[PDB]
RNA sequence: GGCACGUAGCGCAGCCUGGUAGCGCACCGUCAUGGGGUGUCGGGGGUCGGAGGUUCAAAUCCUCUCGUGCCGACCA
RNA sequence: CCCC
RNA sequence: UGAGCCUUGAUGUGUAGGAUAGGUGGGAGGCUUUGAAGUGUGGACGCCAGUCUGCAUGGAGCCGACCUUGAAAUACCACC
């Protein structure tokens, strides 16, 4: 409801709020709930802060919104500066997944202009 | 259709008989027939074609014994609705203030005006039929 | 002065009869074919000739102006 | 509707 | 047989939102037995959604303000 100052997970289970946090998925929301103690069949709304700020310092450890973007706009840096024929793809704005292109890539070169 | 009430006030007066200002305070002791301080409206019908930006009115008249500083613009038809007072507001004192309207009205006479402009002045009564003078 | 037209590239309703630019053609790309046409299907294409006001809102109200037209007037 |  | 015109009859779904409400625009008492609200129906319109009125029974109660609405009531009155 109030964990990373902005976030506001209400009405989701103790580990649904964690995944549903910019930052963190399936995973780190288990972890978190196993190196703090508590359980996960539990809404967010119910719990104190006295374990909230626990859940804070808990998922301050690792890389976080403010500084996932800013990780991966590095990792972007990287490659328009080598040049690679990674940044070239990346730098023609182009979807991100994988390595097909061609002819099925539509999803993030978006609809076709002519 | 109705009772015993606007059959009489209606019949008391005459739509087609325009009548003359001292007469218009006559009849408003019968046509006042609320059991408070009823008001009286009265309506300018003006000569001039409003639906122009160029002709629009807007100024505020001094009661000469109040109701004093009352606001007033024109209409987009041209009939601009205003009023003097009440009922039992000395009457003969209606007529006095009425005196004391037109002559800031004529005074504020835009230049812009087309035709004629005045046409008639219905001094009418909340509860009651009207009257139109000239 | 007096009135009648300007709407995608074209011709048009809407009109220059209020609330929320559409019609056909033209064009592009599929489908219908054994192959085509016609056809549907979908998509780009415009802002209402220009400007200004009345409006809870204009385009569909009012003023002026632009271009094009018919009528009419016009003895430095 | 037209054509092979 | 067109046009004009006094009078009256009568108007005007926007959406919104109690609600076929045209601008204004002043405004709380109209309303009532020269014979209620509820109902009987016929009629007019109808974007038929609702306004709507004849003689009624019912037979004397409803409503403006009240409330959110672009706007307010269409209590009455206002000139179109
Ligand atoms: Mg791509």
């Amino acid at each position: 409801a109030r964990i990373a100052g902005i976030n506001i997970p209400d009405h989701k289970h103790a580990v649904i709020a964690l995944t549903s946090i910019y930052g963190v998925g399936k995973t780190r929301s288990k972890a978190i709930l196993a190196a703090a103690g508590i359980a996960e069949d539990v809404k967010i709304s119910e719990l104190s802060e006295g374990q909230i700020d626990t859940l804070r310092d808990e998922v301050a450890k690792f890389v976080v919104e403010g500084d996932l973007r800013r990780e991966i706009s590095m990792s972007i840096k990287r490659l328009m500066d080598l040049g690679c024929y990674r940044g070239l793809r990346h730098r023609r704005g182009l979807p991100v997944r994988g390595q097909r292109t061609k002819t099925n890539a539509r999803t993030r070169k978006g609809p076709r202009k002519p | 259709k109705l009772t015993k009430r606007m059959r009489v006030i209606r019949e008391k007066v005459d739509a087609t008989k325009q009548y003359d200002i001292n007469e218009a305070i006559a009849l408003l002791k019968e046509l006042a027939t609320a059991k408070f301080v009823e008001s009286v409206d009265v309506a300018v019908n003006l000569g001039i074609d409003a639906r122009k930006s160029d002709q629009n009115v807007r100024g505020a008249t001094v009661l000469p014994h109040g109701t004093g500083q009352v606001r007033y613009r024109n209409d987009k038809n041209g009939i601009i609705h205003t009023t003097i007072g009440k009922v039992d507001f000395d009457a003969d004192k209606l007529k006095e203030n009425l005196e004391a309207l037109l002559v800031a009205l004529k005074k504020a006479k835009p230049t812009q005006a087309k035709g004629v402009y005045i046409k008639k002045v219905s001094i009418s009564t909340t509860m009651g039929a009207g009257v139109a003078v000239d």
